[PDB]
RNA sequence: CGGUCCGGCCGGGAACUCAAAGGAGACUGCCAGUGAUAAACUGGAGGAAGGUGGGGAUGACGUCAAGUCAUCAUGGCCCUUACGACCAGGGCUACACACGUGCUACAAUGGCGCAUACAAAGAGAAGCGACCUCGCGAGAGCAAGCGGACCUCAUAAAGUGCGUCGUAGUCCGGAUUGGAGUCUGCAACUCGACUCCAUGAAGUCGGAAUCGCUAGUAAUCGUGGAUCAGAAUGCCACGGUG
């Protein structure tokens, strides 16, 4: 979909990369990117992603690399 | 040399008075002219809705003509300058001048 | 000497010029077989030289800008007609009972407001 | 529309000939020249940092007389409805009712 | 006849008797037949064995049998397994790439049933 | 057609043989505007009528004609080409041909 | 007509086509028959056009509690540290179904491949963007011309000529899906367009019912524009065949 050159992450997510590696793992982070690509610098780390209402936790898996958060957020309930 | 005036107005019985205006001032002073051509009208089209609301079929058909006039000027005689550049011509009518 | 006459259609414009004696068609500086595809549209021409005679007796010489096979083909049929009109100026009884001379002014009608053609109305319901 | 939507697209343009004009324009060529800095120029993420509002593709083309965001025209910069209102009562040059 | 593709093509012009392998469209079919030298044109008949095996080398790059059906399927695991929004719509039988799903969602729903 | 009481229209003949008739069939096969293609269909179907059917090429599609008969010519023309397309020959010019091989010995 | 590097390209030519300012021309004007000698109708000539030539604008009094408190007129009161305002994300695009409106189909009047002919009308400066070069391609790089009868979008498509498939769920039809990419834009997950590869649903002409249309019409073929950063099977126009 998105051109090769650069792939597209947010300024303040990518921040939040540096000290989470750096400083040990944390508590699920709270964010809002959910057009952001998964690096592979990420793994192991556990991050909310906003869905509408609330933030999900997601725990990266080597092969979420690539894919987007957005992809790991349902955005409505259905019954 | 060569002077050219592209002439522009959005009435056709208003573009040829100012047009005649130059090309008579032109003849009298001496100055060789290829008469005014007649060049193709670019008009627009417009069809816009007529209600603001439901029955869509109403509309208005609106347009917009343009039209084009050209005059050739052969020799830039310094009597013909003089006098056609500081002409009193319709306000309706937009000059371009080619020096 | 030469004897022109204008015949044009819906898009077309096409001009005529007789010069006295052959049997040659040149139209955009190709011949009758060359540009024309349709054998229909071969005919056609033929048809106001029918009762007029020609066989090698008058060169034609025809250039003709837009319209399409029979746009073109009905532009240079009625120019035929007014180059024959100005050749002898006697024939005009037998063309006028032929038909030709008569200029197809069927043109095309305006996309109407509402309707998403001519005379096409979108469908409609009863009830 | 509403005199407080109207005042987001006067900062909207505001926003655009201050930042997105000259140093966007920049911003975008660096990222787009073949010739020098194919892996390390990084000057999408300087446009993160940059406000949203400035962007041509956020801005909405409206009515100048009223605000209404539908059937704009860019030939007079009017919706639709006052087009009609400015041509019947001779406002415009040239605009009347067409027949073809 | 018999490929490593081990259905056997119908006996016809090649560029249409390879279309029969899964996974080798028309377009596919004319790199192969290019890269050969066989014309498309060519039945099965005069084909000797010493231009059937040449074709065998030349699909032998590609994976065009059932090893090509669990590597599509395969695919769609590791969607379904992770846990993604675009596996959930593999597993419910939905549309995944923005198709509407109001009406004319037959294809991925199957027959209807009220 | 209440009050408005008006005739039918004159089409121009067949240019090759110069038929009246034949230029109202070539406009029942023919559809979408499609001339060049449609009367390329009845000119091949007719030779083939012609000759390894019978010669008199004209005279051959009227005893066609008269067998399934202004109004009783058009209909009797459109029942040839709407029997001729839900055929099992492979082209409508070898459809249309065995169509009126068929209508001159009333079958 | 001279000039050939075969291009109106260059001297030129002002004829013609085209371009648009004005005017002529169709007015039952003329003839015959019918009709109460009337209006009118019928027939014919002339004429490019003949009986309101073709099309558009042009739509009475009234019917629809149709449309506009958002063109305004007549507003009065409520909310007012909120019914207001700012921002992030989501939603307007969901999905067991129903209804109306469209497109592409179910094919040999066709599919595909090669060669190739003919449009009209528009748009273009924070724009149209050629040439050259690269990529199967969507495009990318380089870079003229042009506020435009100059330049660009832009090679119109059906058609024509040959070859092929041979009546079948097919070289029909392209849905859906996977993989790999292009472009727009802060940003293409929810929810963009397009290209490449592969997959090849239903469907073999459609019940009751129901719609359009009396001629350049129907049918069909492509093109352009408005909206628009981008996003048309919708809508507005334009022609081709007929
Ligand atoms: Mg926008
Ligand atoms: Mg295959
Ligand atoms: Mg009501
Ligand atoms: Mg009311
Ligand atoms: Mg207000
Ligand atoms: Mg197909
Ligand atoms: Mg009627």
């Amino acid at each position: 979909r998105s051109l090769k050159k650069g792939p597209f992450i947010d300024l303040h997510l990518l921040k939040k990369v540096e000290k989470a590696v750096e400083s040990g793992d944390k508590k699920p982070l709270r964010t809002w990117s959910r057009r952001s690509t998964i690096f592979p610098n990420m793994i192991g780390l556990t991050i909310a992603v906003h869905n509408g209402r609330q933030h999900v936790p997601v725990f990266v898996t080597d092969e979420m690399v690539g894919h987007k958060l957005g992809e790991f957020a349902p955005t409505r309930t259905y019954r | 040399q060569r002077i050219r005036i592209r002439l522009k107005a959005f009435d056709h019985r208003l573009i040829d008075q100012a047009t005649a205006e130059i090309v008579e001032t032109a003849k009298r002073t001496g100055a060789q002219v290829r008469g005014p051509i007649p060049l193709p009208t670019r008009k627009e089209r417009f069809t816009v809705l007529i209600s603001p609301h439901v029955n869509k079929d109403a509309r208005d058909q609106y347009e917009i003509r343009t039209h084009l006039r050209l005059v050739d000027i052969v020799e830039p005689t310094e009597k013909t300058v003089d006098a056609l550049m500081r002409l009193d011509l319709a306000a309706g009518v937009d000059v371009q001048i080619s020096l | 000497n030469q004897y022109y006459g204008t015949g044009r259609r819906k898009s077309s414009a096409a001009r005529v010029f007789i010069k006295p004696g052959n049997g040659k068609i040149v139209i955009n500086q190709r011949s009758l077989e060359q540009y024309f595809g349709r054998e229909t549209a071969r005919m056609v021409v033929r048809q106001p030289l029918e009762l007029v005679d020609m066989v090698e007796k008058l060169d034609l010489y025809i250039t003709v800008k837009g319209g399409g096979i029979s746009g073109q083909a009905g532009a240079i049929r009625h120019g035929i007609t007014r180059a024959l009109m100005e050749y002898d100026e006697s024939l005009r009884s037998e063309l006028r009972k032929a038909g030709f001379v008569t200029r197809d002014a069927r043109q095309v009608e305006r996309k109407k407001v509402g309707l998403r053609k001519a005379r096409r109305r979108p469908q409609f319901s009863k009830r | 529309a509403k005199q407080s939507m109207k005042a987001r697209e006067v900062k909207r343009v505001a926003l655009a000939d201050k930042y997105f004009a000259k140093r966007a324009e920049l911003k975008a060529i660096i990222s787009d020249v073949n010739a020098s800095d194919e892996d390390r120029w990084n000057a999408v993420l300087k446009l993160q940092t940059l406000p949203r509002d400035s962007s041509p593709s956020r801005q909405r083309n409206r009515c100048r007389q009223t605000g209404r965001p539908h059937g704009f025209l860019r030939k007079f910069g009017l919706s639709r409805i006052k087009v009609r209102e400015a041509a019947m009562r001779g406002e415009i040059p040239g605009l009347k009712k067409a027949s073809w | 006849a018999r490929i490593a593709g081990i259905n056997i093509p119908d006996h016809k012009h090649a560029v249409i008797a390879l279309t029969s392998i899964y996974g080798v469209g028309k377009t596919r079919s004319k790199a192969i037949l290019a890269a050969a030298g066989i014309a498309e044109d060519v039945k099965i008949s005069e084909l000797s064995e010493g231009q059937i095996d040449t074709l065998r080398d030349e699909v032998a790059k590609f994976v065009v049998e059932g090893d090509l059906r669990r590597e599509i399927s395969m695919s769609i695991k590791r969607l379904m397994d992770l846990g993604c929004y675009r596996g959930l719509r593999h597993r419910r039988g939905l549309p995944v790439r923005g198709q509407r799903t109001k009406t004319n969602a037959r294809t991925r729903k199957g027959p209807r049933k009220p | 057609p209440r009050r408005r009481v008006i005739g039918q229209r004159k089409i121009l003949p067949d240019p090759k043989f110069g038929s009246e008739l034949l230029a109202k069939f070539v406009n029942i096969l023919m559809v979408d505007g499609k001339k060049s293609t449609a009367e390329s269909i009845v000119y091949s179907a007719l030779e083939t009528l012609a000759q390894r059917s019978g010669k008199s090429e004209l005279e051959a599609f009227e005893v066609a004609l008269e067998n399934v008969r202004v109004r009783r010519n058009a209909l009797a023309m459109r029942w040839i080409v709407e029997a001729a397309r839900k055929r099992g020959d492979k082209s409508m010019a070898l459809r249309l041909a065995n169509e009126l091989s068929d209508a001159a010995e009333n079958k």
